[PDB]
RNA sequence: AAACAUCUCAGUAUCGGGAGGAACAGAAAACGCAAUGUGAUGUCGUUAGUAACCGCGAGUGAACGCGAUACAGCCCAAACC
RNA sequence: ACUCGUACGGUCACUGAAUCCUGCCCAGUGCAGGUAUCUGAACACCUCGUACAAGAGGACGAAGGACCUGUCAACGGCGGG
RNA sequence: GCUUUACUGCAGGCUGUCGCUGAGGACUCUCACUCCGGGAGGAGGACACCGAUAGCCGGGCA
């Protein structure tokens, strides 16, 4: 039969309807008063967290991060620029908000490593994402066959190098075929053309 | 060109800042739980560097010693009172509602409890006109009719120091000394006396504004100079 | 100048002289779906839009004759070279 | 007053000094910042790619 | 580009953040010599200055495939406990 | 920032002590107010088109403009016959 | 470098629209949101702010 989890998931398909709607209307009031990075005891979306690698276990951490909505916060040019480069208003960053959130969280927990993240809504001026981080130095995790991979030395600061799921999709690596000529194996090896 | 003087201002550098560290007190009404049992005694009358007008030191029953926006006719020894039950005499502060119309008022709050915002300069005063259970109409020194919450506190009387504007400065030096006590760049160089690079009116073989002085409300900073959104100019008609 | 609305002449379709009807070519409406239309939308952005920032040329003192010749029997039309004409009016 | 020789006489102020971190006489004692290694400003050592030819 | 605005120089110079002895990528919601076909990913040779872009100007510019190098495939979430 | 400030304030400009004074001009330009009517973008709405979509048109119409007015110690003007 | 009713654009201002945003062509309310208040609570209120987009102005700047 349906897992209880399927009900959490099912509710988040429409965060604007039913109970979830009223719940969000309430929570955001408190969230808007919390910091930029708030560690939380439990994922707001269990099914999603668990689906992304979460586990009720020592060394597993979750944190809700708030990030502003919109385009790049850019300063107008202070020297000569051809029209093409005189823009300010329509310029958007190449890193999506979710990735920005994942980075702010990781910096907050210097010792932890980002495992994944998911969205938990937004109001008119900010978006909230919950990030799952892992303690690569805790034996509880070092002895976990489903997570100890994140303990390896080459997984250090993985979020800052775009090795995150959100980091990889944002890098245009989803497609294995047509369209990923200038993304795989890396954006940089392809002369930054994607 | 270069940013105009008006633009250098906003950065809040030393030249444009007020000598705050040299000011005495942030004149605001007291906060009373309620009742009115708050009365104090004028201990001294001091000079307020930020307003070129006198201010009075007052010791309150509950040991609190604070400077206050002093109205005309208040001396050492006098007893002032602040609250709903405050008496109706010069220097006492109480919500507009409790104030009898026709009475000149000063240091009027815009929102109840904000400590006072209107009518605070030398010799000016507000004029409570209408009452109501909803709105208290007051006439501000500019002549405007202001609808205020009757719960807004105010001080009875006109601000002290009246008539200061009556005497001319006579000389640059006097302006200078006063100006030194304010957040302002002085003296003033006319735009038309500058180079084009420095001001929209700069340049030319002779001095004159290069265009009409009346500028739109929508003009951007760096260009909004001269007569801002003037509804008219001159003295004609 | 003046010009007959109808007259006998060669119809390149019937391949034989027949009465034709002369008419001025009315402009057809654009659809905004040609490749150029797509390039305009796609290539216009921040700053100058190259060719898409250019604006409509001008006018020659007199324009050339822009007519359609319709075969009176097979109903098909053909085009001809035009000649400079300040004004062109038909007769009947 | 000339901006040259006559204005050189007032120069008896101490600014840049031997830096505790890098040893270069670049520690601005007024700003408490080394113009050479970044001491006082950055935990990381001051360095720029323009300090050498681009392809080197 | 014999001016110059899109274009070009160039995603270059330079700047911010970070990993490793190598990084990154990686076991198809692929390819599409259309097939009764291929079979994770890098890289090298080629495909090819071809397709594609472009005041359709000047310029710009791949991929599949093929020949090679080296080869390696797996773990969760959930169902049921 | 102005601002420990509040129109007897302080911002933006012009003229430049005193004395006697400071005429005429609102057409243009500027600013400001008003505006039946005209003009006026996008979203949503209606029609046609498309099993969808592109697209064409309609209705509605903000600021702004047209139009009217105020204003020269506003830019400036004060001729020929 | 500077100017402007040169060309082309870019900030900025005004204005419509969408999101935040809710209850019963004009209107009431309160629960988001904003502000005043130490607090209780008051004022404002689905507007304003902020995000997005559209038209006008736009040598302030390139
Ligand atoms: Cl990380
Ligand atoms: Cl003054
Ligand atoms: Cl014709
Ligand atoms: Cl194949
Ligand atoms: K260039
Ligand atoms: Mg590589
Ligand atoms: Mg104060
Ligand atoms: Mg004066
Ligand atoms: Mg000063
Ligand atoms: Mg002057
Ligand atoms: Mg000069
Ligand atoms: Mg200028
Ligand atoms: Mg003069
Ligand atoms: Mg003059
Ligand atoms: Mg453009
Ligand atoms: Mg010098
Ligand atoms: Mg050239
Ligand atoms: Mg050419
Ligand atoms: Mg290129
Ligand atoms: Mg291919
Ligand atoms: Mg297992
Ligand atoms: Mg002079
Ligand atoms: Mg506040
Ligand atoms: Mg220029
Ligand atoms: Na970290
Ligand atoms: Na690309
Ligand atoms: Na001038
Ligand atoms: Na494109
Ligand atoms: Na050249
Ligand atoms: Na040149
Ligand atoms: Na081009
Ligand atoms: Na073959
Ligand atoms: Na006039
Ligand atoms: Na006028």
């Amino acid at each position: 039969a349906r897992s209880a989890y399927s009900y959490i998931r099912d509710a988040w398909e429409n965060p604007g309807d039913g109970q979830l709607a009223e719940l969000q209307w309430q929570r955001q009031q408190e969230w808007r008063n919390e910091g930029a990075v708030e560690r939380i005891e439990r994922p707001t979306r269990l099914d999603k967290a668990r689906s992304q690698g979460y586990k009720a276990k020592q060394g597993v951490i979750v944190a809700r991060v708030s990030v502003r909505k919109g385009s790049a916060r850019k300063r107008r040019h202070k020297a000569g620029r051809r029209s093409k480069r005189q823009g300010v208003t329509r310029i958007t960053r190449r890193k999506d908000i979710q990735r920005v959130a994942e980075e702010r969280a990781s910096r907050t927990f210097p010792n932890l490593r980002v495992l994944n993240s998911y969205s938990v809504g937004q109001d008119g001026r900010q978006k909230w994402h919950e990030v799952i981080l892992i303690d690569p130095n805790h034996p509880a995790i070092q002895n976990d066959d489903d997570l100890s991979w994140i303990c390896a030395d080459d997984q250090a600061d993985r979020v800052f190098r775009g090795l995150t799921g959100a980091g990889r999709r944002n890098r245009g690596l989803s497609g294995k075929g047509k369209g990923s000529e200038k993304t795989r194996p890396s954006l940089r090896s392809n002369g930054g053309k994607a | 060109g270069r940013r105009i003087q008006g633009q250098r201002r906003g950065r809040g550098t030393s030249t444009f800042r007020a000598p705050s560290h040299r000011y005495k007190a942030d004149l605001e009404h007291r906060k009373v739980e309620d009742g009115d049992v708050i009365a104090g005694t004028v201990v001294d009358i001091e000079h307020d560097p930020a307003r070129s007008a006198p201010v009075a030191a007052v010791e309150f029953e509950d040991g609190d010693r604070r400077l206050i926006l002093a109205p005309e006719g208040v001396g050492v020894g006098d007893e002032l009172q602040v609250g709903v039950s405050a008496e109706i005499a010069p220097g006492n502060t109480l919500p507009l509602a409790e104030i009898p119309e026709g009475v000149p008022v000063c240091n009027v709050e815009s929102s109840p409890g904000d400590g006072g915002k209107f009518a605070r300069a030398s010799g000016v005063n507000a004029q409570l006109l209408t009452h109501d259970r909803n709105v208290a109409v007051v006439k501000l020194p500019s002549g405007e009719m202001k609808r205020l919450d009757p719960q807004c506190r105010a001080t009875i009387g006109v601000v002290a120091g009246g008539g200061r504007t009556d005497k001319p400065f006579v000389k640059a030096g006097n302006k200078h000394h006063k100006m030194k006590a304010r957040g302002t760049k002085w003296p003033n160089v006319r735009g038309v006396a500058m180079n084009a690079v420095d001001h929209p009116f700069g340049g030319g073989g002779r001095q004159h504004p290069g265009k009409p002085k009346s500028i739109s409300r929508n003009a951007p900073p760096g260009r909004k100079v001269g007569d801002i959104a003037s509804k008219r100019t001159g003295r004609g008609g | 100048m003046q010009m007959p609305r109808r007259f006998n002449t060669y119809c390149p379709h019937c391949n034989e002289h027949q009465e034709h009807e002369v008419e001025k070519v009315r402009s057809g409406r654009q659809t905004g779906m040609k490749w150029i239309d797509r390039q305009r939308e796609r290539n216009s952005g921040i700053g100058n839009d190259g060719k898409f920032s250019k604006v409509p040329g001008g006018d020659k003192p007199t324009k050339k004759t822009d007519l359609k010749y319709r075969c009176g029997e097979c109903g098909k039309a053909h085009l001809r070279e035009g000649w400079r004409a300040g004004r062109l009016e038909f007769q009947e | 007053t000339g901006a040259g020789t006559p204005s050189q006489g007032k120069k008896n102020t101490t600014t840049h000094t031997k830096c505790r971190r890098c040893g270069e006489k670049s520690y601005h004692t007024k700003k408490k910042v080394c113009s050479s290694c970044g001491f006082g400003k950055s935990a990381k050592r001051r360095d720029y790619e323009w300090q050498s030819k681009a392809g080197e």
